[PDB]
RNA sequence: UAUAUAGGCGUCUGGGGGGAACGCGGGGAAGUGAAACAUCUCAGUACCCGUAGGAAGAGAAAACAAAAUGUGAUUCCGUGA
RNA sequence: AUGGCGUGCCUUUUGAAGAAUGAGCCUGCGAGUCAGGGACAUGUCGCGAGGUUAACCCGGGUGGGGUAGCCGCAGCGAAAGCGAGUCUGAAUAGGGCGUAUCCACACAAGAGUGUGUGGUGUAGUGGUGUGUUCUGGACCCGAAGCGGAGUGAUCUACCCAU
RNA sequence: GGGUGAAAGGCCAAUCAAACUCCGUGAUAGCUGGUUCUCCCCGAAAUGCAUUUAGGUGCAGCGUCGCAUGUUUCUUGCCGGAGGUAGAGCUACUGGAUGGCCACGUCAGCCAAACUCCGAAUGCCGGUAAGUCCAAGAGUGCGGCAGUGGGACGGCGGGGGAUAAGCUCCGUGCGUCGAGAGGGAAACAGCCCAGAUCGCCGGCUAAGGCCCCUAAGCGUGUGCUAAGUGGAAAAGGAUGUGCAGUCGUGAUUGUGCGCCGAUAAUGUAGCGGGGCUCAAGCACACCGCCGAAGCCGCGGCAGCCAAUUG
RNA sequence: AGACGAUGUAUACGGACUGACGCCUGCCCGGUGCUGGAAGGUUAAGAGGACCCGUUAACUGUGAAGCGGAGAAUUUAAGCCCCAGUAAACGGCGGUGGUAACUAUAACCAUCCUAAGGUAGCGAAAUUCCUUGUCGGGUAAGUUCCGACCUG
RNA sequence: GCGGCAGGACGAAAAGACCCCGGGACCUUCACUACAACUUGGUAUUGGUGCUCGAGGGCCUCUAACCUCGGACCGUAAUCCGGUUCAGGGACAGUGCCUGGUGGGUAGUUUAACUGGGGCGGUUGCCUCCUAAAAUGUAACGGAGGCGCCCAAAGGUUCCCUCAACCUGGACGGCAAUCAGGUGUUGAGUGUAAGUGCACAAGGGAGCUUGACUGCGAGACGGACAUGUCGAGCAGGGACGAAAGUCGGGACUAGUGAUCCGGCACCUCUGAGUGGAAGGGGUGUCGCUCAACGGAUAAAAGGUACCCCGGGGAUAACAGGCUGAUCUUCCCCAAGAGUCCAUAUCGACGGGAUGGUUUGGCACCUCGAUGUCGGCUCGUCGCAUCCUGGGGCUGGAGCAGGUCCCAAGGGUUGGGCUGUUCGCCCAUUAAAGCGGCACGCGAGCUGGGUUUAGAACGUCGUGAGACAGUUCGGUCUCU
RNA sequence: UUACGGCGGUCCAUAGCGGCAGGGAAACGCCCGGUCCCAUCCCGAACCCGGAAGCUAAGCCUGCCAGCGCCGAUGAUACUACCCUUCCGGGUGGAAAAGUAGGACACCGCCGAACA
């Protein structure tokens, strides 16, 4: 199963993604960009 | 009782749209060709969907390099 | 059955029915339209019931309005649309 | 006398003299309408940066008033808003939609011609004619059936009294 | 939507799977029918897409009228392009596949819509020089009003069918009919010739014809055909016959006509009739004439355009 | 309201199927009904109203009282769930694979399956497709007819 | 002109009843959605003590509300209806409001289209190849296959690398494991179908990373429209790289669903007296096998032989038309069997036609009607001759045959069984021919068959009902 | 200028792949080592860095070979647009593939090298 995962930022839900519950558990945590206007880390 | 076949795909114009010594703009779009048949050449772009396109404005040629064939356009 | 009623008796006054449309109150369709069809429409229309009067209803703010801002019962017409 | 040539009319069809439909005949009646400050095109006429009144009141009438209102005149935006600008945006970054249009000059040079100073200066609106259209039966004829309020057992089905 | 029913959906005033009458009501119908005077100018479509849709309808395509733009449109010659069909080819791949030599390999002869080392003609897109140009009554943009959305057959390239059908579904700046009369094909929407403004008791032609019906040749020259072949047909069969080949007679190969095979039901009845070989048949030559509402001639109308006349 | 039932009272009245008489009426309570039982599970209204949220006297952003918006738990009844009865309730009634001392047949027996596997009686029938089944009677000749057989 | 006969005028009559199409009507049920009716609780009417399970419920009893179609009495010179009064029941029943359940008992409806007629079957959107006729585009119930995803690397970027197969040499270990070394230019590999591409790699390795970004976008492709598709370039702030540079997911094209109405977070946008709130609005995004995939509703199956109306020859059954696969009658070549001998007589395998008489294909005429199988009555024509008549050949002694050619003048029986046609049989005969003519002939006849309404049987269906399955009954109009 | 070394261009083999013999002056090469910068899914092989012992034996370069591969007319034919033809067939333009004649051991462009 691929469920629709949003990334919320440490401070301030700009995006929404597919990743899935299976081969990558303990949900991800990349970075990305328009609130603060840098790249900030976003968790699950 | 019969035919476990009949479908078929929308067909999508797919050749070369400008031919020759055209005048064409610059942003201006040539050969949409799925699978890169024609490749690029000098003020030739290629896309993600493999459609080349016009960098420069001027008149396109299509010759060779290297056994491939290429569109480019010279200017004017 | 007794305080009395229910009834009974005698007497005076009224009501009962008809009418073309308009009135106000209450019940209240369907075909139709939605290119089907239930919500919705047709429509509070047809039809029915009560009850009028020359007209009838409504009517004398437990109303509108938005402050440098006021109008002043109700009904009906034009516009807001 | 005779000779040449020549298969009704309408409807509906790929195609009809059709053996496809419709009419025995004649005379008379019988199908695109009218209402609304309706809507969009388009003539024509009044007045023009303005045009025009609706209820209504005064009139012997079709004639006088009556400025409430509607349309034009500034836009862009979800809105607050600001306005030849405005909106999205961090943005004298682009792009969207407006600035009547057509001219010269300036700059830029270019990726299809842009931005400005300067001149020119816009045209709508109210009657009425025609086309079509909206809401009404809306060009005329034709169902089987649906609902409402009544009328029927002198025919027939059954029961009751005699 | 009730009655009655020893039960059939029977009967309830000649009508009943829901009586009758009036009113809603001029109910509604993507369905069938009907719509009435004239002339002028122009003139379609039967396709694409979408559809509780396929016989309806929306938008595009094609028509018209008016306002813009003023040859861009169409045509032909040049030029610059991409293509993967026809054809061909395959120790050039991918399969299928025949016979030798020794499974492979080698030596040959192949086959293919979904095979390609190859590869046209045409069409297509652009640029350009003229032509048409008192016209195509073009092209493109915007608007008012449309209708059409059941096509048919013929030619050429295909699919489906049995390579059957007057079959069915497609392509084609393919034709005609639809919406085109006239002449030819005996008769005969789709075939050949040709586009009807009107009048004429005038000519010249087209396809197709010229013994008589029937307008014009019993036309002329050199051959063929004996079967009424011409005036239906096959696989085959055969000392019919005319010419040109090849080792006075036999074989042999081509080729022009001809013979048999040949045979369904009202009446000849497979020339349109008569009649034709004393060719009116067939083949190639060659002069003529006939023949249309075409073209021309003379005269009268109207539409658009540019100088009443063209 | 009242009426018929009925100026009747379970030997009566209403409904369902079957259809004089004779001999009979087998097996199935899974499904669906109907009848009873209710110990629990789930649940509607109505009660109940913790915790939140809006506003504002007080405190400079912090929140109790008034007022009113949202309303959770906890509470129940019949039904359904659950357990029984009932087939003259609606209904339902099996499969292949082997075996006898010549052949053939299968008393019998193996193994699946279901709630249970069709008993008596009848059978080419108002039921039988192949079909004019085959056999006997009737006829010069019987796709009909009558009597049997059973591959219903 | 008159008397007659009925073959045609696709005769007259009835806008086909069959068939399909779309409108209606009744009927059915585990279609949908209501409602009646029935039952359940709460709460009004509705009160008083008692005993208890309780974190307001369960019950006891009483009489005064309320009930009795129990009696007597009176209004009253009547089995109605009131009033009085004894006897009963009793805060229960009934009734109002609220509310769960059961609910074809009724009501309104729905129940797709394509389709070489309709039904049954199959199919419906998107991607790929061929049909497709060398631009693009292009039909069929033509021929082949896929998809409703997966990947935190299978993405980004910077580096480096070359495969499969094949031959030769090696413990376990072989035409398959790994090991070296040769020939090897694309066969291998590409997350996933096929095609187009890709060896310069888009194929095979590794290091760091998250651009699988935010605000935008000149210009074209493609299209009825709604969709869809490519995009240099500019800015912010980042990744890799020394740099130039590339990076807005994946070699490419399938992996998706418009609007409406809701859900969540975010933003000072508005806040119907004012200041707040509720609600609205924006940006970001979530909920549809709306798969019949441009989605008619949030919500839907069947029957009609009891049928009805509007249409159609746009579309079936009968007949005509074309076709001739299949049937039918001849024919070409002879492998053969006939003692030997292909051709007295049969003739396999294969090939070519005739006929339109069977089963079909097609849908051209007729649905504002072309009325129906067999039989009877009456025929008429063809010859592919059953008999009679004339011939050749014979494996023809004779008698009686066989086979082929010619010939259409006449003649070609009566019964049994079945609705039959056909067929089997019976007794005869010189012989018991085959076909066409709307499978000749119902304005000439019959009505047994088929094919309306009644009804039972077997079967399928929950049911209404259904069956080229049986069974018995069933208006034949016209001067 | 000569058998030199780089970096290119061609509608990329007439440039290729083999065969046989030649070349070393500067340069390109193999080579010589692994401390320093940097590397191996293991190895200083390769990628790097540091040097010049030994040689042209290989790469690279230049000859001469049609040995494979490639290029390829002319002339016919297939096919074909348009036309004419009552089936058949031809008329005026286009015109292959295949095979054949033969081509071919490339041809150019500006930057160095040692000798000018
Ligand atoms: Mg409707
Ligand atoms: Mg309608
Ligand atoms: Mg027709
Ligand atoms: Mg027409
Ligand atoms: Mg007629
Ligand atoms: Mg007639
Ligand atoms: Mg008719
Ligand atoms: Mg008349
Ligand atoms: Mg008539
Ligand atoms: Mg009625
Ligand atoms: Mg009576
Ligand atoms: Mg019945
Ligand atoms: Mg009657
Ligand atoms: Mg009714
Ligand atoms: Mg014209
Ligand atoms: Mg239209
Ligand atoms: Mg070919
Ligand atoms: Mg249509
Ligand atoms: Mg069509
Ligand atoms: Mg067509
Ligand atoms: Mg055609
Ligand atoms: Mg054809
Ligand atoms: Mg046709
Ligand atoms: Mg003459
Ligand atoms: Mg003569
Ligand atoms: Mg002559
Ligand atoms: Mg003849
Ligand atoms: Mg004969
Ligand atoms: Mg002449
Ligand atoms: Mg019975
Ligand atoms: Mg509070
Ligand atoms: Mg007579
Ligand atoms: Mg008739
Ligand atoms: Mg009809
Ligand atoms: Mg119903
Ligand atoms: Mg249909
Ligand atoms: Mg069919
Ligand atoms: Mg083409
Ligand atoms: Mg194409
Ligand atoms: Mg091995
Ligand atoms: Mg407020
Ligand atoms: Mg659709
Ligand atoms: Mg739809
Ligand atoms: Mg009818
Ligand atoms: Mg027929
Ligand atoms: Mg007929
Ligand atoms: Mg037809
Ligand atoms: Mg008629
Ligand atoms: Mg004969
Ligand atoms: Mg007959
Ligand atoms: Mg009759
Ligand atoms: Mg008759
Ligand atoms: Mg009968
Ligand atoms: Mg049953
Ligand atoms: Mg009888």
């Amino acid at each position: 199963i691929r469920p629709i995962v949003k990334l919320r930022s440490t401070a301030g839900y700009t995006y929404v993604t597919r990743k899935n519950r299976r081969n990558d558990p303990d949900r991800i945590v990349l970075r990305k960009y328009p609130v603060l206007r840098r790249h900030v880390e976003f968790r699950e | 009782s019969s035919s476990r076949n009949g479908r078929d795909s929308a067909a999508q114009r797919l050749g070369v749209k400008r031919f020759g010594g055209q005048v064409v703009k610059a942003g201006e779009i040539l050969v949409r060709q799925r699978g890169t048949h024609f490749h690029p050449g000098v003020n030739v772009g290629r896309g993600g969907d493999d459609t080349l396109f016009a960098l420069a404005p001027g008149a396109v040629e299509f010759g060779a390099k290297r056994g491939r064939k290429t569109v480019n356009i010279v200017p004017v």
